[PDB]
């Protein structure tokens, strides 16, 4: 469910989104990053095929924010282009994820981060939000 | 409500 209170949720967590990818779809994600933390991922994947057509996986020990998808079986190229890295260790963080027709648009604490053209096409098989790492996950919203 | 403290950039 959509805002679902999340604060005792165990990472990992997967949900199916009840409305799939497509032009127009937002999911929210809203947590804080743990002070001790390395790592985590936001998937946004195929439920039948397991490809991942969205990976978002801030590293806070090189404070790098890295884009890819899994598709076929493998990872494709890495996008880590950034204004800057917007996460912190101790953090609270609302991290948006817009799906556009041509591309993902991706926001952080309010303020737009990246784009994302999309490499995995079909996107209303985009039905399922995967999250995992070093973070207290607080709720997640789609609309 | 979207529950959003920064606000939403695309809407």
């Amino acid at each position: 469910s959509s805002g679902e209170n999340l604060y005792f949720q165990h990472m990992p967590f997967a949900a199916r989104l009840n409305t799939p990818m497509g032009p127009g779809r937002t999911v929210v994600v809203k947590g804080e990053v743990n002070a001790n933390a390395k790592s985590f991922n936001v998937d946004l994947l195929a439920g039948k095929s397991k490809d991942i057509a969205l990976h978002l996986n801030p590293r806070l020990n090189i404070k790098a924010f890295v884009r890819n998808s899994f598709l076929q079986e493998s990872w494709g190229e890495e996008e880590r282009n950034i204004t800057s890295f917007p996460f912190s260790p101790g953090m609270y963080f609302e991290m948006i994820i817009y799906c556009d027709v041509r591309e993902f648009k991706v926001a952080v604490n309010g303020v737009h981060s990246l784009e994302y053209k999309h490499r995995f096409k079909e996107l209303s098989s985009i039905d399922t939000l995967e999250i995992n790492g070093d973070i207290h996950l607080l709720e997640v919203r789609s609309w | 409500n979207p529950g959003l403290a920064y606000g939403n950039p695309y809407s």
